[PDB]
RNA sequence: UGUCCUACGCCGGCAGGCGCGGGUAACCCGUUGAACCCCAUUCGUGAUGGGGAUCGGGGAUUGCAAUUAUUCCCC
């Protein structure tokens, strides 16, 4: 649930290059 | 009362005793 | 003769001296309706108004206030008017009027005559 | 706290309420913002305008959103307070009084998309004894999901106070035959997290 | 048995020792009296334009009550809150040459002297002054 | 040319005790707190500079680290390197710079100069 | 006679409803010259009910931050509040504002209650304390939203608040707010 | 009192309008360079009444109050009370209101432009 | 909308005040104002004119409220 | 609270200068004349006499040095 765009150093959101600006997508069921 | 209040109630109670009792040059001669 | 008793609010402190006299209430040398909040003007006449003129007219009381704020002096000059009334009137009349006085002087309000125990909290670490 | 916990919302959003939502400079901002990108989440072509459902439209700040970039759209809401403020900004589209939990009473087979910015939310409780939060959630589906053309896309934006209202809405929600998932834009962060259901039809 | 500063409403009283001064004209007055804030804290100049006698008149009633008061002490007396911007506000004093500018004149008007133990303090003419002024307050506000 | 209502060629004749007045506040107090000889012995080197060169070009460059050196009306038309810790400028100095210091002619910072995801299925 | 501000008399004011005698306290033994009086009102449960109902206005008058701490203020707010209901109206200001706290009451409320999502109604009724909390509250939010943006003085929108909430019109902030939750009580029973 | 029949709503001064309803002391800080410090003085300068709005005055002393602000110092305006002190180009003491403001100030832009300076340079990029 | 309240008298609403205002139970410079469309300078000024001629009762003075009165 | 806190006199409109004293401190600052607060005046629902950012020009102080504005004051 959006653990690659999580920020190690402090607490928010970090972009990343090759994915796109930080989102979750989870599907239903 | 405690000692905070109770210096500034004695300083002032003193104060206010002196002021009912009191309603020159000094004597530099001394052999007259 | 005279008695001389205090009353005090958070940091306030009164001291009263009352005697014999014509019925003139002074604070710092100022009279009781020139002190300076008049909105609290009432707390400074509730014991005047409570007894009657007649009651205060054989003493003189002068009054001094240091510290505290605006109304916590008002709250001490009530206080200590009162209060230097009932210890006049215990120790050079009798104790007759000195109980009717503290009656309807407490019936009205308690901090008249026995102070309000409030202050403020220290911090620690 | 929360506007849910003040009532049913055709009383909380009063005249009073409805004034000072208009000149809400946080509001005009906001709701302008998310739904540029609700409107960009369904992935509807470009150059074709199409005929969408703004579903708890209140103000119509939403649907000036759609009107400015070529499209035309209809707008359902329960409260006659923020429809009269709607109708004071010379907006483009339709509107229509109405309850969604009741239906939504178009013809089947009929919008190109439906459009919803914080209206959902309203249905996971019930004030008043007739009302069930269940029933009144998959009565909304299951019309929308009538009501919607086949292949076309629902993105809903919903303001969860826990993790149980998410589910009571998913499970309502796929109950009815929709398909897709749940978009998060920044899902850890607080002031920009934001919730979309995105919703299709196969 | 006659009346004193401390018995009258003090705001009463220096409205009437205000119009005293001015109907004397003895009063030296400055020459950028029109020109000038009187704090370093005030966002505008006064709005009466008579604004030199009130000070001079509630200068005197100051000197009255607590003696061997000097610039520095009158500056503390005047000071108020500077609202310093966006910064948090903070008290600061008057503006010295105003207050200065005051006892000298005063002094000319006979009413001031130096103190040998301090700042200044007031004649036994200029009590003299005050205290019958304080007559003529409490004769139209206490006995009407 | 006019600073302050002055003209260029008695500004030059002009001597320092009465350049107080017509500078700034900043540039009169560091006038009053005297000139170190650091700056002694460059103005000497753009004296030198002029002297020599010839009198139909600018002079040669003079290279300094001396940012904090007001620039007093003598100075113009020199050629001065000033250094903004990593390379050199060559400033000119034009009679419209006199109250100006020299650091703010090498600027020492460069400026700075500052897609989203639609489900498939 | 122990008179409010000197010219308001406590003895001709009388409470309609059984409910609030024990807790509308204005009758000789609750008289005060002024609504100041620095009680420790808060120190033990149901002791505010023997606070005197003026003080509790100017209390709730002390309100949204920037007047948090001024009641040499409120009270001067409530002086004019009421020379201006005896301007009005003609009676005594204590009779206006006693009928404007029975009338300003919600006799019956709704509590929300929700175990996995179904947030769902319930309603309870109103203990007799809290129906004095709630009409002081109304009737003073209802002064305050009433002016804060327009020239009108606050001691002429509360005198013209309790006014409307003694008539039992329609225009008051705490009428209108006092049916809409009895409007959503009576809806779930 | 009433409207006087010369009232004026809308005054024309310094090729800007002065809007009538206004206080004089006021009003007359809708003209650039001047505000309510400087209005404030040079009212008192002029001997003009401040509880006059700035509709009834007449033509009068309307134009002693332009040649009191346009030309301060020969009314006893002192030289530190002015916005603008000895200049760059020709140093003398003066008070820019209309249009003197946005040209001096453009001007002072286009200096430091010209020379290249830090803060010429990031008031171009910024 | 925008308020555009007069500030001076016009002569119609002049005399509407010297007929009116002396009865109404209660007269201050704010419900004035909000009625005959002044503004708040002119709705107090306007009452010291009153007063002056004897029209008014004057209950309580104030720098934060002044309330006024009809005669009878 | 302190040997750096300041009193007082003179000058300037203000920041700020010159002189002369008290206090190693329930002894001087300091009856610590604090701010909200209180009483009068102007304003009158107007992005307004609310709000102060960002700027232009000048002045003063500490520093070897104030440029990328040390800090303070005026318009
Ligand atoms: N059960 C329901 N059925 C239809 N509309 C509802 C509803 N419950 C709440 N609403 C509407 O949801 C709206 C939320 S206000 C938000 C509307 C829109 N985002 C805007 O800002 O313009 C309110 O107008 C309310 O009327």
């Amino acid at each position: 649930p959006g653990a690659e765009y999580k920020a190690k150093k402090a607490k928010g959101d970090v972009k990343k290059k090759g994915r796109p600006d930080p989102y979750a997508y989870i599907p239903l069921n | 009362v405690g000692p905070r209040l109770s210096r500034r109630i004695l300083q002032q109670a003193r104060q206010q005793q002196e002021e009912l009792e009191a309603e020159r040059e000094r004597t530099t001669r001394l052999g007259p | 003769q005279s008695v001389q008793v205090f009353g005090r609010k958070k940091t306030a402190t009164a001291v009263a001296h009352c005697k014999r006299g014509n019925g003139l209430i002074k604070v710092n040398g100022r009279p009781l309706e020139m002190i300076e909040p008049r909105t609290l003007q009432y707390k400074l006449l509730e014991p005047v108004l409570l007894l009657g003129k007649e009651r205060f007219a054989g003493v003189d009381i002068r009054v001094r206030v240091k510290g505290g704020g605006h109304v916590a002096q008002i709250y001490a000059i009530r206080q200590s008017i009162s209060k230097a009334l009932v210890a006049y009137y215990q120790k050079y009349v009798d104790e007759a009027s000195k109980k009717e006085i503290k009656d309807i002087l407490i019936q009205y309000d308690r901090t008249l005559l026995v102070a309000d125990p409030r202050r403020c909290e220290s911090k620690k670490f | 706290r929360r506007p849910e916990h003040g009532g049913p919302p055709e009383l909380f959003y009063d005249e009073t309420e409805a004034r000072k939502y208009v000149r809400n400079s946080r509001m005009i901002d906001i709701q302008t913002r998310m739904a540029g990108r609700a409107l960009e989440l369904l992935y509807l072509p470009e150059n074709k305008p199409c005929y969408l459902l703004d579903i708890g439209c209140g103000t119509g700040l939403s649907g000036s959103y759609l009107s400015d970039e070529g499209h035309y759209w209809v707008g359902l809401d329960i409260s006659p307070a923020m429809l009269d403020e709607a109708v004071d900004r010379e907006i483009e589209g339709d509107l229509l009084l109405g309850d969604m939990g009741q239906g939504i009473p178009f013809k089947p087979g009929t919008f190109d998309g439906c459009i919803s910015i914080s209206a959902v939310q309203w249905l996971c409780n019930a004030n008043k004894k007739s009302e069930n939060p269940a029933k009144r959630l998959y009565c909304f589906f299951a019309s929308l999901f009538s009501v919607l053309v086949r292949g076309s896309r629902a993105v809903l934006q919903l303001y969860p106070e826990n993790s149980e209202q998410l589910e009571l809405i998913t499970t309502q929600a796929t109950k009815a035959g929709f398909s897709g998932g749940m978009v998060v834009d920044y899902p850890n962060s607080a002031k920009a997290k934001k919730f979309y259901l995105c919703l299709f039809s196969g | 048995p006659g009346v004193t500063v401390k018995d009258v409403n003090q705001q009463e009283f220096v409205r009437a020792l205000a119009a005293f001064l001015k109907k004397s004209g003895k009063l030296k007055v400055p020459e950028w009296v029109d020109t000038v804030k009187l704090a370093k804290h005030k966002e505008l100049a006064p709005y009466d334009e008579n604004w030199f006698y009130t000070r001079a008149a509630s200068t005197a009633r100051h000197l009255y009550l607590r003696g061997g008061a000097g610039v520095g002490s009158m500056t503390k007396i005047y000071g108020g809150r500077q609202r310093n911007g966006v910064m948090p506000s903070h008290f600061s004093r008057g503006s010295k040459s105003v207050a200065r500018r005051v006892l000298q004149a005063l002094e000319g008007l006979k009413m001031v002297e130096k103190d040998q133990d301090g700042g200044r303090k007031l004649t036994p003419q200029g009590q003299r002054d005050l205290d019958r002024i304080a007559g003529q307050v409490a004769a139209a506000n206490k006995k009407h | 040319f006019t600073y302050r209502g002055v003209d260029l060629d008695q500004l030059l004749d002009m001597s320092y005790e009465q350049l107080m007045q017509l500078y700034s506040a900043r540039q009169r107090r560091r006038l009053n707190r005297g000139l170190r000889r650091k700056q002694h012995s460059l103005l000497k080197r753009l004296r030198k500079a002029k002297k020599e060169a010839p009198p139909m070009e600018k002079p040669e460059v003079v290279k300094t680290h001396l940012r904090d050196m007001i620039i007093l009306p003598e100075m113009v038309g020199s050629m001065v390197g000033v250094y903004n810790g990593k390379t050199f400028n060559q400033v000119e100095i034009k009679p419209e710079m006199i109250g100006h210091y020299l650091g703010e002619f090498s600027i020492t910072y460069k400026p700075v100069k500052h897609s989203r995801f639609i489900p498939l299925k | 006679d122990i008179k409010l501000f000197g010219k308001w008399s406590t003895d001709d004011v009388q409470i309609n409803d059984i409910s609030l005698q024990d807790y509308i306290a204005v009758k000789e033994k609750y008289a005060k010259y002024l609504p100041h009086s620095a009680g420790r009102y808060a120190a033990k449960r149901f002791r505010k009910a023997q606070c005197p109902i003026v003080e509790r206005l100017t209390n709730s008058m002390m309100m949204h931050g920037r007047n948090n701490g001024k009641k040499l203020m409120t009270v001067r707010i409530v002086k004019h509040a009421f020379e201006i209901i005896h301007l009005l109206t003609g009676e005594n200001p204590l009779q206006v504002l006693v009928n404007a706290i029975i009338n300003s009451g919600p006799r019956e409320d709704s509590t929300r209650i929700g175990r996995a999502g179904t947030v769902r109604r319930q309603a309870v009724d109103v203990s007799p304390l809290r129906r004095v909390n709630q009409a002081i509250w109304l009737l003073c939010t209802g002064a305050r939203e009433a002016a804060f943006r327009n020239i009108k003085t606050i001691a002429e929108c509360l005198a013209d608040e309790l006014i409307n909430a003694a008539k039992g019109s329609s225009n008051s902030y705490a009428i209108k707010k006092k049916d809409e939750l009895e409007r959503v009580a009576k809806s779930n029973r | 009192l009433v409207i006087p029949e010369k009232f004026q709503h809308i005054l024309r001064v310094l090729n800007t309008n002065i809007d009538g309803r206004r206080k004089i002391a006021f009003a007359i800080t809708a003209i650039k360079g001047v505000g309510r410090r400087y209005a404030h003085v040079v009212l008192r300068k002029a001997d003009i009444d401040l509880t006059k709005r700035a509709g009834e005055l007449t033509e009068d002393e309307v134009e002693r109050v332009i040649t009191i602000m346009q030309n301060p110092r020969q009314y006893k305006i002192p030289d530190w009370f002015l916005n603008r002190q000895k200049d760059v180009k020709d140093g003398k003491y003066s008070q820019v209101l209309a249009n003197g403001l946005d040209n001096k100030l453009r001007e002072d832009l286009e200096r430091l432009k010209k020379i290249r300076a830090h803060r010429g340079l990031r008031h171009f990029w910024g | 909308d925008k308020l555009n309240n007069l500030v001076l008298f016009d002569k119609a609403t002049y005399d509407k005040l010297c007929k009116e205002v002396p009865n109404y139970k209660l007269i201050t410079p704010a419900v004035v104002s909000e009625r005959l469309k002044i503004r708040g300078s002119l709705a107090r000024a306007a009452l010291q004119e009153l007063l002056s001629k004897g029209l008014i009762k004057l209950v309580s003075k104030h720098r934060a409220q002044v309330i006024y009165t009809r005669n009878t």
